[PDB]
């Protein structure tokens, strides 16, 4: 990131590392570009000639996919301190072995509750285009040519209503898969477990629960202006919201 | 500069694409790498008179694949298509068109997988140990290792034979077992459309950058396909007229295999979403679904 | 009773949780603390569902851009073509920017039916992991969370659900010498719910996912014939629980 | 043909019908197609040693 800092590799894919100030032509090129294809700190990999990274023979994971089991990512204690960019071959997993022979079995003492995540996207956002606003944008004669241009604006129309009806389908197939709204017993006592954060919250005034609550602050999800956008719009502001 | 008029749709495409391939790696992660630890096999191949020799790694191959591996490798003539080298070889001596050469000249190129065969070699061998020396505990945890015999017994009573039909006649289920293998060997060495649905792939592949190559030579109701011929043989009045009926026919046919990747691309995610299913419930477990990994009882 | 039936579900015997029900509520209740943790310390877990707000903000915005391109006419504004050129004349060049911006129009539109295909699938395996993980118990293995299941709980989100699995996972390993059955009296006996463990000198029978030795008798062993079949069989004696009986 | 046994379904292994192996319900009236064999006790024999 350039939050982070500004150098920076440079991937030329399938050529030769000696061929390289012969692929772009150099000579013509600025002196900034010529530092990038110098001969200094360059590597062959299989998808072409790397420069500006330093091959370092230990293994990570995987950072920034270059190709062909090449990976990159930027180092802090590279060399003596001098944070750079550097290029490895990508580590698969610890080795591992398992001794096998013919009696001899391994069978747990103990055990552990592991409560894991799942994030699963359902619907997206349902879209709407006005096609003679569009195309035109309040022109009568604009209008007038475009009507003998058929029936493509009905089309459209017809599968972006499709694609909006199907939205509301996948959400009524997601979550409501029970007929009747129960609830809990006011007592929350179920034999020690304690789901007080994921049952709702009534001090809210959206009755959901904690980790809901955090889900929801999580994803920056855009108003998309389809409560009751167009009184902002009319007013004029410095801030013209997208 | 006339190119610069249209503007955004060469990054959406290019968009598309990047999509596309980083969706490729996404793919194969999901399907291989699913094992923690790269586990080895004993050096001690008596897994209860079963013979695993024919599908665990030959260390006499230079990249550590199988015996059957190198078949399924054999059969599917896929070729150069980018994915090493090919650029000095353009420009070397070989003084002929190649297929793949005038691609690259044109702006087509293929970039190579992130996981080379070798890696995903060792990702099959470690789920094959896995398999071998610890049944299904190595998908549910750490590996616990147990004689094959026993897990063989496991698999029985699974799908409700009891155990002792397996120790009164082991021998003769290792003997099927290893002329099954050998039948498939017999099957792979002779049948080389056993393997279509890949060369399905790679030939779907070739054949739309064949297309995209070949619509070049298109005119598109102008009057030359050349386009510096335009620029010579006619001024700026109306030769901007006249390439603009190019233009616009090269970026529909751009967007035109844009397209048909975008939803082949659907297509493989849907079959590798599948096959990353298969992984996980009949490799690392049993399953007790009908007809999802082989006819009878798995 | 609940908690019990979902050992019994994955080969635990129920007992197992009666004698552990403190420190299994325990660990529940530290798992659930390390996901409000992990969720409160880290945004970019959630990245799949602000995919979905992406697509569509970076779609529309192009879909705006496209407004600035000429299409080969003489200008991107609509009235000066009017206004600067004769009726003929700018039909000619008012046809290349109507074609130009529903050509667009469509790739939008086409872009949006495969991005749509692709979120129904996604909704489709959401359907599939309620109805098989919240409203029950699954056997299918990794389909939801690594281990074996016990049971999974659901949770609103923008444009999306996100389910938290509950799952057993073994932990403390031990070697064990092992044998596939015991022959006594000439008669060889096949564990009927467990395996035949020992410990140097003392053989036992235990459950597989969890360490309980007991005493090998006859109510949990079956007899299937002599031992000459049998491959690895050993030589142990099985206790009659009714032999005391006899005595009186 | 001649004698009742008891198998498993997936694999013929016939094995004599005790009290062991069979679980009672109820009386002989309801049940459609019930037919008349002697259901072996083990523990009769051992007790009368
Ligand atoms: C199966 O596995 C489970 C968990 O995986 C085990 O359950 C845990 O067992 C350990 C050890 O038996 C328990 O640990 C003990 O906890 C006591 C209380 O801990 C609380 O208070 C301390 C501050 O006093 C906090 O730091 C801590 O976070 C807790 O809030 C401690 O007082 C004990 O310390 C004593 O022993 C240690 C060595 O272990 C010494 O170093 C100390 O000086 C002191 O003498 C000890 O740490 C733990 O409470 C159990 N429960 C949980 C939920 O973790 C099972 O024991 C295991 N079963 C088998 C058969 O192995
Ligand atoms: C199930 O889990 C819930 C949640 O852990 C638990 O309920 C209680 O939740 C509250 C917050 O929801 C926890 O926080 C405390 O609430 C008490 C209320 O009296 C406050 O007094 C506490 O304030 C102290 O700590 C603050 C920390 O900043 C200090 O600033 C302050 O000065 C006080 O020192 C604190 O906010 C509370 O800890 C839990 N209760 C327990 C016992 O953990 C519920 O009890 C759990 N149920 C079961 C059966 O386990
Ligand atoms: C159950 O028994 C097996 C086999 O007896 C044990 O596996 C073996 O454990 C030893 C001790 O940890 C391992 O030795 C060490 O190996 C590492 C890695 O190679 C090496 O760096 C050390 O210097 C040391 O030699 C050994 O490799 C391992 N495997 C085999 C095949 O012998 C296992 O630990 C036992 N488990 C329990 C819970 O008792
Ligand atoms: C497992 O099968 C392989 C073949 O699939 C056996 O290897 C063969 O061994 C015979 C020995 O007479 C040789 O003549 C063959 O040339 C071998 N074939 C290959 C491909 O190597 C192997 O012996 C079998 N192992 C066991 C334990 O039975
Ligand atoms: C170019 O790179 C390839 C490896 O990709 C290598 O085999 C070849 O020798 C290189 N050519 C030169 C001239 O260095
Ligand atoms: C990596 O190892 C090779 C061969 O041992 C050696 O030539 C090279 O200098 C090493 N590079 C580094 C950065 O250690
Ligand atoms: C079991 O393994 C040991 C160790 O290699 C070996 O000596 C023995 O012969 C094996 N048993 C059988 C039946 O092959
Ligand atoms: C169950 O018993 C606990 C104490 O063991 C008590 O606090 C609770 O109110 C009782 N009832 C319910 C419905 O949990
Ligand atoms: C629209 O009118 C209602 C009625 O009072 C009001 O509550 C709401 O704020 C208005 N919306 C805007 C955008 O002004
Ligand atoms: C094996 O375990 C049993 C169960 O406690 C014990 O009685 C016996 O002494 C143990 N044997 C050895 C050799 O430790
Ligand atoms: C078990 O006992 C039988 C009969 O005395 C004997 O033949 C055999 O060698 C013993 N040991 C085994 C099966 O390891
Ligand atoms: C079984 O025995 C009872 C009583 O002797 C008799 O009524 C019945 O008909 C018999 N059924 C058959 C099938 O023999």
């Amino acid at each position: 990131g350039t939050n982070t800092s500004n150098q920076v590799a440079v991937l030329y894919q399938g050529v030769n590392c000696t061929e390289v100030p012969v692929a772009i032509h150099a000579d013509q090129l600025t002196p900034t570009w010529r530092v990038y294809s110098t001969g200094s700190n360059v590597f062959q990999t299989r998808a072409g000639c790397l420069i500006g990274a330093e091959y370092v023979n230990n293994s990570y994971e995987c950072d920034i996919p270059i190709g062909a089991g090449i990976c990159a990512s930027y180092q802090t204690q590279t060399k003596s301190h001098s944070q750079s960019i550097i290029a490895y071959t990508m580590s698969l997993g610890a080795e591992n072995s398992v001794a096998y022979s013919n009696n001899s079995i391994a069978i747990p003492t103990n055990f552990t509750i592991s409560v894991t995540t799942e994030i699963l996207p359902v619907s997206m956002t349902k879209t709407s285009v006005d096609c003679t606003m569009y195309i035109c944008g309040d022109s009568t004669e604009c209008s007038n040519l475009l009507l003998q241009y058929g029936s493509f604006c009905t089309q459209l129309k017809r599968a972006l209503t499709g694609i909006a009806v199907e939205q509301d389908k996948n959400t009524q197939e997601v979550f409501a898969q029970v007929k009747q709204i129960y609830k809990t017993p006011p007592i929350k006592y179920f034999g020690g477990f304690n789901f007080s954060q994921i049952l709702p919250d009534p001090s809210k005034p959206s009755k959901r629960s904690f980790i809901e609550d955090l889900l929801f602050n999580k994803v920056t999800l855009a108003d998309a202006g389809f409560i009751k956008q167009y009184g902002d719009c009319l007013g004029d502001i410095a801030a013209r919201d997208l | 500069n006339l190119l610069l008029q249209y503007g955004s749709f060469c990054t959406q495409l290019k968009r598309a694409l990047t999509g596309i391939a980083v969706e490729q790696d996404k793919n194969t992660q999901e399907v291989f790498a699913q094992v923690k630890q790269i586990y080895k096999t004993p050096p001690i191949k008596y897994f209860g008179g079963f013979n695993f020799s024919q599908i665990l790694p030959d260390p006499s191959k230079p990249s550590k694949r199988s015996f059957i591996e190198d078949l399924l490798f054999n059969k599917v003539t896929l070729a150069d298509a980018g994915f090493i080298k090919q650029y000095g070889d353009c420009l070397g001596d070989i003084a002929a068109r190649d297929l793949i050469c005038a691609q690259k000249f044109k702006g087509l190129t293929v970039l190579p997988p992130l996981l080379t065969d070798e890696m995903i070699a060792q990702y099959t061998s470690a789920l094959l140990a896995g398999t071998i020396t610890s049944g299904w505990t190595f998908g549910a945890g750490a590996a616990l290792q147990i004689p094959f015999a026993m897990q063989m017994a496991y698999r029985f009573n699974g799908i409700g034979v009891t155990q002792n039909v397996l120790y009164e006649n082991q021998k003769l289920i290792a003997n099927q077992f290893n002329s099954a293998i050998g039948k498939i060997q017999d099957s792979l060495s002779s049948t080389a459309s056993a393997l279509g649905k890949l060369q399905d792939v790679v030939n779907h592949n070739a054949q739309a950058l064949n297309t995209l190559v070949k619509q070049l030579s298109s005119k598109f109701g102008a009057i030359s396909s050349v386009l510096n011929d335009i620029f010579s043989r006619l001024d700026k009045v109306e030769a901007e007229v006249q390439i603009d009926r190019l233009i616009t026919g090269r970026l529909q046919s751009l967007q035109t295999y844009v397209t048909q990747q975008l939803i082949r691309a659907a297509e493989i995610r849907a079959s590798a979403n599948l096959a990353a299913t298969k992984m996980s419930e009949c490799v690392l477990g049993q399953s007790k679904r009908v007809d999802f990994c082989g006819k009878g009882y798995h | 009773m609940q908690m019990a039936y979902r050992f019994n579900g994955i080969g635990v015997t129920q007992n197992v949780l009666y004698e552990n029900q403190k420190l299994i509520a325990n660990q529940f209740n530290s798992a659930i603390g390390k996901i409000q943790d992990s969720l409160s310390s880290t945004a970019s877990a959630l990245g799949k569902l602000q995919d979905v707000v992406n697509h569509n903000a970076q779609a529309l915005n192009t879909l705006v851009k496209q407004l600035s391109s000429k299409f080969g006419a003489i200008s991107s504004v609509l009235n000066d073509i009017f206004s600067r050129l004769d009726k003929v004349e700018a039909e000619v060049q008012i046809d290349r920017l109507i074609t130009g911006r529903l050509q667009s129009l469509q790739t939008y539109v086409t872009q949006q039916l495969i991005r749509a295909a692709e979120i129904r699938a996604s909704a489709n395996l959401a359907a599939t992991k309620m109805s098989e993980c919240v409203l029950g118990q699954s056997k299918r293995v990794d389909f939801c969370g690594k281990g074996y299941h016990l049971m999974s709980f659901p949770q609103s989100a923008p444009h999306g659900v996100v389910f938290l699995h509950v799952t057993y996972v073994p932990a403390q390993e031990k070697n064990f010498t092992t044998a596939p059955a015991i022959c006594h009296d000439g008669k060889a006996h096949f564990p009927r719910e467990g395996v035949f463990v020992s410990n140097g000198t003392h053989w036992f029978v235990t459950q597989r996912n969890f360490y309980e030795p007991q005493i090998i008798t006859t109510d949990n062993t079956f007899v299937s014939g002599n031992c000459d079949v049998v491959i690895g069989i050993v030589n142990n004696t099985v206790y009659d629980p009714l032999q005391p009986e006899l005595d009186s």
